[PDB]
């Protein structure tokens, strides 16, 4: 079990860890969330009572280091930072415990939902779409935009995911032009998972840290590439078994997860009545399937 | 973006462009076979390509042999259509490459952008505009072409005959365009009024009557009575 211990909470935010969420009043006694599960990627994100606009937050991994949350007054925000004496982390965090400030992960025994959305994401991966090396964690926040929608400014900011983009060379085999476009085998089999991602483990990390930016952040090049990435596999008529067995489990607890309340934004109504009813893959996602019509009817 | 009659104009620029209308590429006759179920036989078609501007029409014939143990053809003809535009635009010099090209029938769009990859500054549009340009194969001199063609072959012709010697690609548009509007319409009329007079020919090497300017005037009269005659016909007004 780990800690991210915070220095103070100065203002009022509301503090999220994965799933999980806390109000916090200004200068309330905060100082850190503790028995937080080693062998996942987590995020820790945050919303200023004031700025209910502007989600933000850090992907991390405790393996990695010793991170701790501080207000920087300057900025204007809480920073996820790193100490490196040992000795000295485990004082603040053991001295923090004895006083009791610190929130308990909250995780239910029965319940493998983080494990799910983030069986395929590793910290590695993360920090090559979220370059800052300096760092062992990674910023997010919800106006960062992707290379693709910079192409259509700040190269520093931005998530470096994974360009697709169905009317491209890259895509399209000249002399296969119907067939490729019709059929996506080609792109996803040869350029994608041999070529790019190297192997299917690597993309659906890709696609699940993509969905869970969208739900955290709100960022909508992250949605667009989960997108993306969800309808090159539906239509592709050939793709192998174990990835069509595991997608339709990654996307049930993706759609399990989302807040109801924002299947508006975070839902593509083309891809998914595609992918769901018209693609090559339509019957080989039963459980996405089934969950999508008990609960969101009317986008289809 | 879309073209409509607010940016109508610019088909006469300097800017070369061309339609492509892909109504009459793949074609069919319907009928009933001898255990009384429908099949369909394919006839020989074509794509009308047209740069509006000079009246260059690029008539690409299309031979039945294509469709020879095809599925999906009226899909697949989105396609032949769109790599038929592709292989005419690179075997055109540079200088005469279109810098746009309007397909009259969106479906179009994504067959034709895929085939022209490798021209990414050539734009592919739509149009709202209801272009009758179906009715090619009214005019007599295509569609005899067309029929008695036995490979796959391309034919050029100027849709304009030599008028733009007298008028401007405007008028010459919109008198194609009623025309053909005409022919869509009530074919039988349509042609009537062209030939009524045995003394006004087509020249070997044109499409249309050799007109005088007074003569046009008549017939794009009547071709305008004819399209508002069959309106209230339809419709009962």
């Amino acid at each position: 079990m780990n800690t991210v211990p915070f220095t103070s909470a100065p203002i009022e935010v509301t503090i999220g860890i994965d799933q999980y969420s806390f109000n916090v009043k200004e200068n309330q006694p905060f100082h850190g969330i503790k028995d937080i599960p080693i062998g996942h990627v987590h995020v820790i994100h945050f919303q200023h009572a004031d700025n209910s606009s502007m989600r933000y937050g850090y992907w991390f991994d405790c393996r990695m280091g010793n991170f701790y949350i501080q207000y920087d007054p300057k900025d204007g925000l809480y920073k996820m930072m790193e100490e490196r004496d040992g000795a000295k982390f485990e004082n603040i965090v053991h001295n923090f415990k004895e006083r009791q400030m610190m929130v308990s992960y909250p995780k239910i025994d029965e319940d493998d939902t983080w494990y799910n959305l983030t069986e395929f994401v590793q910290m590695d991966k993360i920090r090559k779409i979220v370059r800052k090396d300096e760092n062992q964690f990674s910023y997010v926040d919800s106006s960062m935009t992707t290379v693709q929608e910079n192409e259509l400014s700040d190269p520093a900011h931005s998530l470096n995911y994974t360009v697709i983009n169905f009317k491209s060379r890259e895509a399209i085999r000249p002399g296969h032009e119907m067939e490729d476009f019709l059929d996506k085998s080609y792109y996803l089999n040869t350029v994608m998972l041999q070529g790019i991602f190297k192997n299917s483990s690597n993309y659906f990390g890709e696609l699940q840290f993509a969905f869970l930016n969208a739900m955290f952040f709100g960022n909508y090049g992250s949605s667009l590439q989960w997108h993306a990435m969800i309808e090159l596999i539906c239509s592709s008529a050939t793709v192998p078994k174990h990835m069509l067995d595991k997608l339709d489990e990654i996307l049930y607890y993706q759609i399990k997860t989302l807040p109801e309340q924002y299947s508006d934004i975070l839902l593509n109504e083309r891809v998914w009545n595609i992918c769901l009813y018209s693609s090559f893959q339509k019957n080989s996602l039963h459980n996405t399937e089934k969950i999508m019509e008990n609960k969101y009817p009317e986008l289809l | 973006g879309a073209m409509n009659s607010s940016n109508y104009a610019e088909l006469f620029n300097n800017d070369i462009k061309l339609f492509v209308d892909d109504t009459n590429v793949y074609r069919v006759t319907v009928h009933k076979t001898f255990e009384g179920n429908v099949a369909t036989k394919a006839i020989n078609g074509c794509i009308f390509t047209l740069n509006p501007k000079t009246g260059h029409l690029f008539l690409k014939i299309i031979h039945t042999s294509v469709w020879a143990g095809q599925k999906r053809l009226s899909q697949l003809a989105k396609w032949k259509t769109a790599e038929e535009v592709s292989a005419l635009v690179r075997s055109l010099p540079k200088e005469e490459q279109p810098k746009q090209i309007i397909v009259t029938r969106k479906a179009m769009l994504d067959p034709l952008e895929v085939h022209m990859l490798d021209f990414p500054n050539i734009a592919i549009r739509p149009t709202e505009l209801r272009l009758p340009f179906s009715a090619a194969m009214s005019i007599d001199k295509l569609s005899d072409v067309v029929m008695k063609a036995t490979e796959p072959q391309m034919v050029l012709f100027n849709i304009y005959d030599d008028w733009l010697d007298r008028i401007s690609s405007y008028t010459a548009f919109s008198r194609l365009t009623l025309l053909l509007r005409a022919l869509k319409t009530n074919e039988e009329s349509a042609k009537m009024i062209l030939l009524s007079d045995p003394t006004i020919t087509i020249k070997s090497y044109h499409l249309w009557p050799s007109f005088t300017d007074e003569q046009w005037i008549t017939i794009e009269s009547q071709m305008r009575d004819l399209i508002l005659t069959e309106y209230g016909r339809k419709y009962n007004v």
